[PDB]
């Protein structure tokens, strides 16, 4: 996350974290439910073996509220390619349960048309992750969060120099330097609706991060509302 | 501005329209409130709720 702030204590519970053989965190994820976490579909060819972390706030220190679970299963949507980012979602269903605590809670699926009428005609949403804090530099150990206007959709069409497929939608900033990037793919974008934070889209890609003239790229998860519900069935 | 469109037809969460009429309901985890338009949580973690 490049600009925004601190997610302080609490503020992001539903944040998850893909660490690879290392230790280390490549991509976010969100918190669905005790067994299931939603990221993009292309976080699943950086790390041979994955597991998951939630809880986390700091990777340099143990805040007591960290847990690691392993994955069972990963079930990646068919029609995803590299080529065009297309359908950029995935479910991971875990081995063992999440303990929901301080910092580890579940973000709210919301229905179809009521999320497009109402979430995504809001000002803004809310992005969150553990990624670079600058185009250039290293995963911020801290997470973070960024509120991110929601922008017209032919507006965003016509500053992308690819196509943005009905799988898509754009937030952020024209010009103002604040924007997700490397290491925050498949973490969340939430939008509060009455203190409620229901998940909306997944962090996907973007022609660098905050480079003016360009927005986020998110997968519109109100598009495979259907398609998340049968995967944790 | 009619309904759901006026002010989420004052539901907690998701505003349906059936017939010509306000419908709320909620999210997992969350049970209707009597009044058939708040959203009250069945345990300490219900979804979407920051833990503050
Ligand atoms: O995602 C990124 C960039 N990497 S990043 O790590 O800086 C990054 C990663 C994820 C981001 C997510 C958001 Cl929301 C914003 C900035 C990001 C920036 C570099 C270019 N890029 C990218 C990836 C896939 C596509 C495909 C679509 C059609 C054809 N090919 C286009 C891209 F520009
Ligand atoms: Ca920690
Ligand atoms: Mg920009």
């Amino acid at each position: 996350i490049v600009g925004g702030q601190e997610c302080k204590d609490g503020e992001c519970p539903w944040q998850a974290l893909l660490i690879n053989e290392e230790n280390e965190g490549f991509c976010g994820g969100t918190i669905l439910s005790e067994f299931y976490i939603l990221t993009a579909a292309h976080c699943l060819y950086q790390a041979k073996r994955f597991k998951v972390r939630v809880g986390d706030r700091n990777t340099e220190q143990e805040e007591g509220g960290e847990a690691v679970h392993e994955v069972e299963v990963v079930i990646k949507h068919n029609r995803f390619t590299k080529e065009t980012y297309d359908f950029d979602i995935a479910v991971l269903r875990l081995k063992t349960p999440i303990t929901f605590r301080m910092n580890v809670a579940p973000a709210c699926l919301p229905e179809r048309d009521w999320a497009e009428s109402t979430l995504m005609t809001q000002k803004t949403g809310i992005v969150s992750g553990f990624g670079r804090t600058h185009e250039k530099g290293r995963q911020s150990t801290r997470l973070k969060m960024l509120e991110v206007p929601y922008v017209d959709r032919n507006s965003c069409k016509l500053s992308s120099s690819f196509i943005i497929t009905q799988n898509m939608f754009c937030a952020g900033y024209d010009t103002k330097q604040e924007d997700a990037c490397q290491g925050d793919s498949g973490g969340p974008h939430v939008t509060r609706f009455k203190d409620t934070y229901f998940v909306t889209g997944i962090v996907s890609w973007g022609e660098g991060c905050a480079r003016k003239g360009k927005y986020g790229i998110y997968t519109k998860v109100t598009a495979f509302l259907k398609w998340i519900d049968r995967s944790m069935k | 501005r009619k309904l759901c469109s006026l002010d989420n037809g004052d539901c907690d969460q998701f505003c349906h329209e059936e017939q010509n009429s306000v419908v709320c309901s909620c999210a997992r985890g969350y049970t209707l409130a009597d009044n058939g338009k708040a959203c009250i949580p069945t345990g300490p973690y219900p979804c979407g709720k920051q833990t503050l």
